[PDB]
RNA sequence: ACAGAG
DNA sequence: TCCAGCTCCACTTAA
DNA sequence: TTAAGTGGAGCTGGATGCTCTGT
């Protein structure tokens, strides 16, 4: 990330001193000792998942005493939760039911 | 089955490191600085890919800044840290900003030249089988990946067919592609004409065009070369070499 | 991995067996039908398996001409093969007194070692193959017809039926992949049996130049 | 450099896209107006 | 570099990755409580959005003029320096100023009550400056350092400079052209 | 007239945000090494920031 | 040099 | 307005 | 340490439908 000198407002560079790494200006004496953990997370865009789970994938989210799907009222359906974008998104829930003479897709 | 098709789809399609990493961060420390990449292994398990942290370590150090393999560690089964160095060729050690946007453009699985791909199905009632449309420019790579029937794959570009399969397959590709383009617009040409065109293009062991550069290797007469394009240069060249011409 | 890598060491060796069958060398029947599960016998999977000197071939003798006409097949372990490794294979070939040798590289070759193979000798001919080409037999592809390399006593009949010279036939390059499959040189004449749309066949001829 | 990046924009990807131009300017010793004008004057085609 | 990399079917434990990641960078050399190692809390580096300066720590909605003139009287009695922009001509006459119907600004009027500021229901704020009702709107919110200083040249070449305070908010005044227009149209 | 206000402010030295190894070098670059008759800084260091 | 026509 | 040749310059191997 | 063979990048030079009918 860009960080700028409070004095002259040029761009700081990271360098190493005798006790710490420092943010340092190239044009004025100002330095800032990195005393503690500092971070910057990008969170880039992940792949699409729409055509990846279709067609009898290796799902696993099913559990004992799981709810039946609302239309058929049978537990013959899978359900999953995934991030669709990066993991700062709150996970969305989706489910699909597959029964005899019955095909549907629901949210 | 489609489960077999998506493995070989992901085996050839260009998959970026920035497309499988959930967060890519710099971490500044009082003793060190590096870049930390945590592989979202859930989306690795869903995409059915042969990639983990040791594969990403090997995908790094292929055309990136000359980073050393010692500079990259595999501390977990997700995290991959890249300690940068001084490039020392018009570069400052603050090159972490270069790798912060450049490291998500390395490829960990697939072919570098393939743009995208799509699973294609048929419609006929007798069967349901899955062919594969690869918008790419590397024929030898698609013929070599496990799971793709290399005895039965073709291309549009005649240069790749000449480079991979030979001159005779390039002749057959020219025939089939000219006839396919003529069929798709409601026209019809007997196959002897396109056969004569393809045998005229491939009778010197190389696919020559119908440009002024392919005609300058097929035809020998100075007047035939100079009555079409670049009229003056052939005249001074035939004056220089003392080239006699036939009137045949 | 350890399944995709041994699959390649199966398929490359099988394609080289079919290549040596096509040129005229001695390949028995139990080497062409070598299944992967039967390939797991002479060497196992990767760490006990040996690439560079354990999967070589020097059994290949030309059964037609003479049992001394022999030909190497090597698997260099490093990706880029330098001059020194070519010197190693050269002194090995010198000691065994073989004249022909194939090389199956893994990624490519450094540019001076490719230049070395041109001027080793006119008697020490070597043929560089990449292994990404040998993963599929280009003869068995549906776009490439059957080629048959002709003898001189058939080329003399060909030039007598059409009353030609040699330099009026069509051409095929020395660096063509199907030309490098049969190892043909400047001067030989190939026969291409092109398939028709009917049940018939067409016969064309090319010159290697 | 701060006022230049202010006039360009204060979003994150805008600064990320503009960063390798500040990194080029700091490679040369251009930090002053007279230095920048001396750099430009050595690139002018003379009339 | 060994190329034939090996993989396995087993599923990674969530906490095992979390604690491995934790152990990779939670190490700290902050034990050096020394002068050089110390750092001044009031001279942190400037993260670029000036409202969002704090990147490192010890651990917005847009306001309207009725919400500014409600907090400065009810929430706190403390005085605040506003910087308001008026229109170019104020509805006055230059008093015997040697004229042409030119611009009448604040450099021509005298001291005294010059107007009454009317705050209305539903957020309307008007500056009634005589027979005309003007309109008052917020300006671009400045978030940098503005200082209302004084300069006194009490003598020929020496004098005093005094700082009076800081300026945070801005007001922009404009004539209500619809209301000035609806009296006599054209 | 033509209002052009030039200030000068003094930054301290004993704070840890003042790398003296760079201040000595920049003061040696700006000042004459021992002249000090007319000189932008009084001491051996950069003490001011002019506006 | 421009406009037409097929 | 679009596209093959020609020439300059870094980039590894090898001695 | 450096000689050398080969990649990649910028510059350069070529080309762009057939006729009549008039001012
Ligand atoms: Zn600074
Ligand atoms: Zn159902």
């Amino acid at each position: 990330m860009l960080l700028f000198c409070p004095g002259c407002g040029n761009g700081l560079i990271v360098e190493e001193g005798q006790r710490c790494h420092r943010f340092s200006c190239n044009t004025c004496p100002y330095v800032h000792n990195i005393t503690r953990k500092v971070t910057n997370r990008k969170y880039p865009k992940l792949k699409e998942v729409d055509d990846v789970l279709g067609g009898a994938a290796a799902w696993e989210n099913v559990d004992s005493t799981a709810e039946s799907c609302p239309k058929c009222e049978h537990p013959r359906a899978y359900f999953m939760q995934l991030q669709t974008r990066s993991a700062d998104e709150p996970m969305t829930t989706f489910y699909k039911c597959c029964n005899a003479q019955c095909g549907h897709r629901w949210r | 089955d489609a489960d077999y098709a998506r493995l070989v789809k992901g085996r050839i399609e260009k998959t970026l490191l920035g497309e499988i990493s959930e967060y890519i961060e710099e971490v500044f420390l009082p003793d060190d600085c590096f870049i930390l990449v945590k592989l979202s292994l859930e989306r690795i398990r869903l995409l059915r890919l042969e990639v983990n942290a040791e594969t990403v370590r090997y995908s790094i150090c292929t055309s990136k800044l000359r980073v050393k393999p010692g500079d990259v560690a595999v501390h977990g089964e997700a995290v991959v840290c890249v300690t940068p160095r001084e490039n020392s060729k018009s570069s400052m050690y603050y090159v972490l900003q270069f790798l912060k946007e450049d490291l998500p453009k390395v490829v960990v699985q697939g072919i570098p030249e393939v743009s995208r791909a799509v699973i294609h199905i048929d419609e006929q009632s007798g069967k349901e089988k899955y062919k594969l449309l690869v918008e790419g420019d590397n024929l030898r790579a698609v013929m070599a990946t496990h799971g793709v029937k290399g005895t039965r794959t073709t291309s549009n570009n005649t240069y790749e067919v000449e480079k991979t399969l030979g001159i005779e397959a390039a002749r057959t590709t020219i025939i089939n592609e000219i006839q396919y383009t003529m069929v798709n617009h409601g026209m019809s040409i007997d196959r002897r004409h396109v056969m004569l065109l393809s045998d005229l293009m491939t009778y010197k062991g190389e696919v020559l065009g119908i440009t002024r550069f392919g005609l300058a290797k097929m035809k020998e007469s100075v007047l035939m070369l100079a009555s079409f394009e670049k009229t003056a240069d052939h005249l001074f060249d035939a004056a220089y070499f003392g080239q006699k011409d036939s009137v045949c | 991995d350890d399944e995709e890598e041994t699959y390649r060491l199966w398929k490359i060796r099988k394609t080289i067996m079919q290549l040596c069958h096509d040129r005229g060398y001695l390949v028995t029947q139990d080497e062409l039908d070598q299944t992967l599960e039967e390939f797991k016998a002479q060497s196992g999977d990767k760490p006990s398996e040996g690439r560079p000197r354990r999967t070589d071939l020097t059994v290949l003798v030309a059964h037609n001409d003479d049992p001394t006409d022999q030909m190497f097949v090597f698997f260099p372990e490093e990706p880029k093969v330098g001059i020194k490794t070519i010197k190693v294979y050269c002194q090995r070939m010198q000691e065994e007194n073989i004249t022909r040798a194939l090389i199956v590289v893994q990624q490519g070759m450094t540019p001076s070692a490719k230049q070395s193979l041109v001027d080793m000798a006119p008697k020490y001919i070597l043929e560089q193959f990449l292994q990404q080409e040998l993963l599929i037999n280009i003869t068995e592809h549906e776009l490439v017809p059957e080629h048959v390399v002709m003898t001189k006593e058939e080329v003399t009949e060909l030039l007598a039926r059409y009353k030609l010279r040699e330099n009026q036939l069509p051409r095929i390059q020395a660096g063509d992949p199907v030309a490098r499959y049969f190892g043909i040189k400047r001067g030989q004449v190939v026969k291409i049996i092109r398939p028709s749309e009917t049940a018939g066949r067409y016969i064309t001829y090319r010159l290697v130049q | 450099d701060q006022e230049i990046v202010q006039m360009i924009g204060t979003e994150e990807h805008v600064m990320a896209a503009f960063g390798p131009s500040l990194e080029e300017c700091q490679k040369a010793q251009i930090f002053t107006q007279m230095q920048a004008l001396k750099y430009i004057g050595n690139k002018v085609r003379r009339q | 570099r060994p190329e034939v990399i090996q993989s396995h079917s087993i599923f990674e434990q969530g906490p095992a990755e979390m604690m491995k990641k934790k152990g990779n960078w939670d190490k700290t050399v902050d034990v050096s409580d020394m002068g050089p190692s110390h750092i001044i809390n009031i001279k942190k580096e400037k993260r670029e959005t000036d409202e969002e300066t704090k990147q490192i720590l010890r651990m917005l909605p847009k306001d309207v003029s009725v919400a500014e003139l409600l907090r400065e009287l009810s929430l706190t009695k403390e005085e605040e320096l506003l910087f308001l922009q008026l229109p170019d001509t104020l509805p006055g006459q230059p008093p015997t100023q040697d004229i042409a119907e030119n611009a009448c600004t604040l450099a021509d009027l005298t001291e005294g009550q010059v107007g009454k500021l009317l705050i209305r229901k539903s957020g309307r704020v008007q500056l009634l400056l005589g027979k005309v009702t003007l309109d008052v709107t917020m300006g671009t919110a400045c978030s940098f350092l503005q200082e209302l200083v004084s300069v006194g040249l009490g003598d020929s070449r020496t004098g005093e400079m005094t700082v009076l305070g800081h300026v945070k908010h801005k007001l922009v005044c404009s004539p209500d052209f619809e209301s000035l227009l609806d009296h006599k149209h054209r | 007239k033509q209002q052009k206000v030039e200030l000068e402010m003094a930054i301290d030295t004993l704070n840890p945000n003042y790398c003296r190894s760079k201040g000595e070098q920049i003061a040696l670059n700006v000042d004459g090494a021992c002249a000090d008759e007319t000189s932008t800084y009084s001491s051996k260091l950069m003490d001011k920031q002019t506006f």
